[PDB]
């Protein structure tokens, strides 16, 4: 597959400035995948090095976004629930 | 451990309740006299798995004796004059479980500790914050009276 990158400017409604630009090629078989090399296969793949393995979990997956408001106390306990219940690296 | 503790912390039996978590973790921690140490060294042993029921839990207990602990350490210290020690203290209420009738209180006890150290604009940012949160808005003021004294601005403290 080819890649195309497409941008356009909002604030001019001319719509003048439709830029674009080829920013690659992607070759892809099995032969690659049958030696892992770019899959992400969870645990053994667990030490997180090259950030293109986390930035590919924050694109496919499912995002969801939550605010929390405790409005009589004060809210510490989520790092303990991240750190300690959770176990989080 | 939680509930005996909570009565020597209500009837100031402080010795003996160290002592008690001295014995409850290793007692190798036996010269380690800090209370807000031992008592975050206390581990509570389960997740409390499918037992009977109970309105509390080691957890839910222990996060209250480190705030109420920590508050009175912080009102001692400064009464007793040493509002350099107290801000540690003052801090570790709000760092950990805290009604926010007890943050008020944590926040106006560092409007105390700063003017006591010369400092009476940080004293002004934590009168201002317990203002805020609290419903509670009498120890704040009288704080800035006491401060409008110590500066002068006689005419500021009998409007506060």
């Amino acid at each position: 597959c080819t890649v195309l990158l497409q941008i356009m400017e909002r604030e001019s409604g001319n719509c003048p400035k439709d830029r674009y630009v080829v920013c690659g090629r992607v070759f892809l078989s099995l032969e690659d995948l049958s030696t892992g090399k770019y899959l992400l296969t969870f645990p053994k793949k667990k030490p997180i090095e090259h950030m293109e393995d986390l930035f590919a979990l924050l694109a496919a997956f499912h995002k969801s976004c939550f605010q929390i408001t405790s409005p009589g106390y004060a809210l510490n306990s989520m790092k303990v629930w991240l750190l300690e219940h959770m176990k989080c690296e | 451990v939680g509930l005996q503790a909570a009565l020597w912390l209500s009837a100031d039996r402080l010795g003996d309740l160290a002592l008690l978590l001295e014995t409850l973790n290793g007692s190798q921690s036996g010269a380690s006299k800090d209370l807000l140490l031992l008592l975050k060294t206390w581990s509570p042993p389960a997740e409390e798995l499918d037992a009977p029921l109970t309105l509390q839990d080691a957890q839910g207990l222990k996060d209250v004796l480190l705030t109420a602990f920590a508050y009175r350490q912080g009102l001692q210290e400064l009464i007793t004059g040493n509002p350099d020690k107290a801000l540690s203290s003052l801090h570790e209420a709000a760092s950990g479980l805290c009604p926010r009738p007890v943050l008020v209180q944590v926040y106006t006890a560092l409007g105390s500790c700063h003017r006591k150290m010369g400092n009476p604009q940080r004293a002004l940012l934590y009168l201002v914050a317990a203002l805020k949160e609290g419903s509670a808005w009498g120890p704040p003021l009288l704080e800035a009276s006491r401060l409008y004294q110590q500066l002068g601005d006689t005419t500021a403290e009998l409007e506060s």
